[PDB]
């Protein structure tokens, strides 16, 4: 999970 | 299990701020997003904002720049919402929830916030934040035609909800969640990413859609299965939920 968006 | 437990409900004048929290268990907490959630009757779900409590990183909806600061304190795994200058506009349910992979399966039971001449002094002020957004344009509007459904128990309904632009992601996924809140309890997560049955949601529900247009199918409507649906796209920020569709029986 990327951590600077939770937008996929 | 995870849990989320969230703190105590606040009662409090117009003018006052309030600090409320959401402890995390179960999982690793710097490894996940945590969105916030406002429910204010006569006005559905409307999503705040959420923060990694890794990296720091927030994002707000702009409806709530200088109203909502979010925070997060790893020594204790615990996420923070302040609301600032609370009106009556304010007085709703807040939820936190845990974003797994894009799905908000995880909740928090809610703190009730009221704003009230009644009231208390609150919390106190603090740190008013800001963090956003989405890149500033247009926010999807997520329809639902229909606030509410009348079903005879045993028989079976659709909910119908539709985005203002496709919610097909080019990895081939579709960005939409179908959400049931009953009476006294937190949204559940039914549906993710448009059709996938969320884990122990019983198979009589099924989300269908083209794209745009979407469709969740009850089957063989019980008494349990009575309370308000709501759609949600988690495809680009801000997050935004459909109006919701209140389900009755007609018993």
């Amino acid at each position: 999970i990327a951590y600077y968006t939770s937008e996929p | 299990e995870v849990q989320l437990q969230q703190s105590g409900a606040e009662l409090v004048r117009p003018g006052t701020s309030v600090k409320m929290s959401c402890k995390a268990a179960g999982y690793t907490f710097t490894k996940y997003w945590i969105g916030w959630v406002k429910q204010r009757p006569g006005h559905g779900l409307e999503w705040i904002g959420d923060i990694h409590p890794g990296s720091f990183y927030s994002n707000y909806n702009e409806k709530f720049k200088g109203k909502a600061t979010l925070t997060a304190d790893t020594s204790s795994s615990t996420a923070y919402m302040q609301l600032s200058s609370l009106t009556s506009e304010d007085s709703a349910i807040y939820y936190c929830a845990r974003d797994y992979y894009t799905n908000y399966g995880d909740w928090g039971q809610g703190t009730s916030v009221t704003v009230s001449s009644a009231g208390g002094g609150g919390s106190g002020g603090g740190g008013s934040g800001g963090g956003g957004s989405g890149g500033g344009g247009s926010d999807i509007v997520m329809t639902q035609a229909a606030p509410s459904v009348s079903v005879t128990p045993g028989e079976s309904v659709s909910i119908s909800c539709r985005s203002s632009k496709s919610l097909l992601h080019r990895n081939g996924n579709t960005y939409l969640f179908w959400f049931l809140q009953r009476p006294g309890q937190s949204p559940q997560l039914l549906i993710y990413r448009m059709s996938n049955l969320a884990s122990g949601v019983p198979d009589r529900f099924s989300g269908s859609g083209s794209g745009t247009a979407f469709t969740l199918r009850i089957s063989r409507v019980e008494a349990e299965d009575v309370g308000v649906y709501y759609c949600m796209q988690h495809l680009e920020y801000p997050y935004t939920f459909g109006s919701g569709t209140k389900l009755e029986l007609k018993v």
